[PDB]
């Protein structure tokens, strides 16, 4: 919509209501989902306004992407699967791919997964969390890996509250991701990459360490 | 103390800095423009006297961001002294130059081959001032160390022997220019390999001595060998550039950063040799009027990639023009080609 | 054997704590470096403070629808 | 003695190891009230500005449609 010629441009519906969308950060790019079956991952041109893009089919049974990143790099799209276990899928957008380059499927200890962000430091790292756990991921593309860790926060971290948590993102310069709690504090991680010794076995991919915890307000 | 930029009094102080002294207003004027327009502060950080690195690792750290940071200026000093001397801005250089050599001085040593490039230049500033003995007194200390010198690379010995044939140059036995001119072209060739720019530096000044010496044939065949060097890297650069962009398109799209490659130093280089290429080819044999199309296209090229945009349009006008009499489609569509491609760019 | 369990252990935690005092050391940088930036504040802040009561204090003394609807 | 030594030995590593913890979840704390105590002096900052601009002062479109 453009407020001051007071005009509404349109996006042609999805077969369920609209689950989730990002836009590049150029915003000569957008993307969205759609919940229930049957959804469709389709992509779309700002300045074209009757862009088309689409991804088929992704899943047959998920109940379509219940939060979803693009790359600021703008190669890769990738998604969070509505399902009693989640899926993680990766998506070479820029080329026709209709099929996911990697996969991966969690517990459901994690829940409901329902934030996740890209990188700007990166193209191989993205963070989710649920309300209730955070996670870590990295994608090894040479390995054809997809690796995540999702370790346990309780009060002996701190011998503090520290309770439920909504949205985590990657730091401005430093190795760190950050996680925004409703309990008024910030929790702040750091990312181990393997020592040259474990190089020569299973390089047990990048762990993640909860350094810090402060209160803000 | 005193004036650090020639050892005369540190009659005034540096308002901008403190850490800088001046022989009063004509060196502090030079100075000023000459390292402050360039930097100014950052020799401030350079000058302060550390505070105590407490331990190892601390002292380790401190001097080594100390003096990379250092060194990182005395390059691009170096380079300042360089772009000074080609634009002919021998008052700048002069103390570019003298700082860079003092900075070499006191991480490296006198001692250092190091040295060798900033004497050089000071040797080069002083033949721009006339100050034949004077130069000849920093070629001494540099071929003093590189006669002594255990490393001495093919690219640093094809520096001395270069600056040795320039201040045979401004001296009297053209012999002596081509021995040394050779040497360097010999040094350069085995380090660089045979069709770099500073090999055709090598061959212009070369072909300058053939020129006063009036030997129009070899002067007309140096001037070629360097006009198709600067030609053939510049058409490595234009062609990589169109090719890529060219190339492929994803729905991503891209488009490619135009862009010469070269220092601005040997930019300026380029427009000297080319320029006065251009002019003793045409004083020589106007015969053969494609070799000046051959040296627009160059320099139309160059210009391109700098952005050059007004010498760009006029010398590949120049070009195209000259190519419609003289020479095949080839030559004139390409020249339109760079036209448009500067007009839309 | 045994004598290899001795250095073993002997080794290990000397590069242990050796490393533990050593990260010791870099968090304490950090906090150095905090607090000599928090009391830069505390003192230039509360100089202002003060002198912004004094200057409030001087300019203090130096100083002196509802129709449409029915 | 060279068993009994060795196992008193990796006794007192493992309570060195738990001195360790205990001081760097310490120091932890203090970064903690430090950032605390930043936040806090740079909000005290932001009143002190406003004032001084009075001294020199001293010298239903809704319902309308
Ligand atoms: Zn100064
Ligand atoms: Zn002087």
């Amino acid at each position: 919509y453009d407020v001051v010629r007071n005009t509404q441009y349109h996006l042609q519906g999805h077969p369920n209501i609209i689950s989730c969308l990002c836009v590049s950060e150029d915003r000569r790019w957008i993307a969205t989902a759609d919940e229930g079956p049957d959804c469709l991952i389709i992509i779309w041109d700002s300045f074209t306004g009757i862009p088309v893009h689409t991804i088929f089919d992704s899943c047959p049974e998920g109940n379509g992407m219940r939060s979803i990143a693009i790359t600021r790099d703008s190669k890769f799209l990738a998604t969070i699967s509505d399902s009693a276990t989640q899926k993680v899928c990766i998506w070479k957008w820029t080329l026709a791919v209709e099929t996911p380059a990697c996969t991966l499927e969690l517990p459901k200890e994690y829940g409901f997964q329902d934030n996740l962000v890209f990188n700007p430091a990166n193209n191989k790292e993205l963070v989710s969390n649920s309300k209730t756990q955070a996670i870590y991921y990295c994608w090894f593309e040479d390995k054809g890996i997809l690796a995540h860790s999702a370790p346990v926060l309780t009060e002996k971290t701190f011998n503090k509250l520290v309770g439920k948590f909504s949205q985590s993102v990657f730091h401005l310069k430093l190795p760190q991701v950050l996680s925004a709690t409703k309990e008024g504090k910030l929790v702040v991680w750091d990312i181990h990459y393997p020592s040259s010794t474990s190089s020569s076995a299973i390089s047990a991919f990048p762990f993640i360490k909860p350094r810090k915890l402060v209160h803000l307000q | 103390l005193s004036c650090e930029v020639c050892e005369a009094p540190a009659e005034r102080m540096c308002t901008a800095c403190t850490v800088t002294y001046y022989c009063g207003p004509v060196h502090q004027k030079a100075d000023w423009d000459s390292i402050h327009a360039k930097i100014c502060q950052l020799l401030i950080p350079l000058r302060t006297t550390m505070p105590f690195y407490n331990s190892e690792e601390e002292r380790q750290h401190g001097l080594q961001q100390l003096q990379r940071r250092q060194k990182h200026l005395i390059e691009f000093c170096y380079t300042v002294a360089q772009k000074y001397l080609f634009e002919g801005r021998h008052e700048d250089a002069v103390p570019a130059a003298l700082h860079s050599l003092r900075f070499r001085m006191n991480v490296h040593g006198l001692s250092s081959v190091e040295l060798v490039p900033a004497y050089l230049l000071l040797a080069e500033a002083s033949l721009g001032l006339g100050r034949i003995v004077q130069a000849e007194e920093y070629l001494s200390q540099a071929q003093w160390t590189v006669l002594k010198s255990t490393d001495c690379s093919n690219a640093t010995h094809s520096l001395l022997h270069r600056n040795l044939g320039l201040l045979y140059i401004a001296k009297k036995n053209l012999d002596e220019a081509r021995y040394h001119l050779a040497n360097d072209i010999y040094f350069a060739s085995c380090a660089y390999g045979t069709e770099d720019i500073r090999t055709s530096g090598g061959y212009f000044h070369l072909a300058n001595i053939f020129y006063g010496l009036k030997k129009m044939e070899l002067a007309d065949t140096l001037y070629t060998k360097v006009s198709e060097i600067w030609y053939t890297y510049l058409n490595s650069h234009y062609q990589a550039l169109l090719e890529a962009r060219s190339q492929q398109t994803d729905l991503l799209g891209k488009q490619f950063v135009n862009d010469t490659g070269l220092d601005e130093a040997q930019e300026a280089e380029a427009i000297r040799i080319l320029t006065s290429t251009l002019i003793i080819q045409e004083s020589t044999s106007t015969k053969a009027p494609q070799k000046s199309i051959l040296i627009l296209k160059t320099l139309s090229i160059l210009y391109y990639l700098m952005l050059e945009c007004s010498k760009a349009k006029e010398y590949a006008m120049k070009a195209l023009s000259l190519a419609e009499t003289y020479v095949s489609e080839e030559e004139q569509r390409f020249i339109q080609e760079l036209l448009s491609v500067i007009s839309a760019e | 054997h045994l004598e290899r369990n001795l250095a073993t252990l002997k080794k290990k935690v000397i590069k242990e704590g050796e490393l533990h005092r050593t990260d010791y050391v870099r968090i304490m940088q950090e906090n150095v470096s905090l607090i000599k930036e928090i009391n830069e504040l505390r003192r230039e802040l509360k100089l202002t403070r003060s002198q912004i009561y004094d200057l409030e204090s001087a300019l203090k003394v130096s100083k002196k629808q509802e129709e449409t609807g029915r």
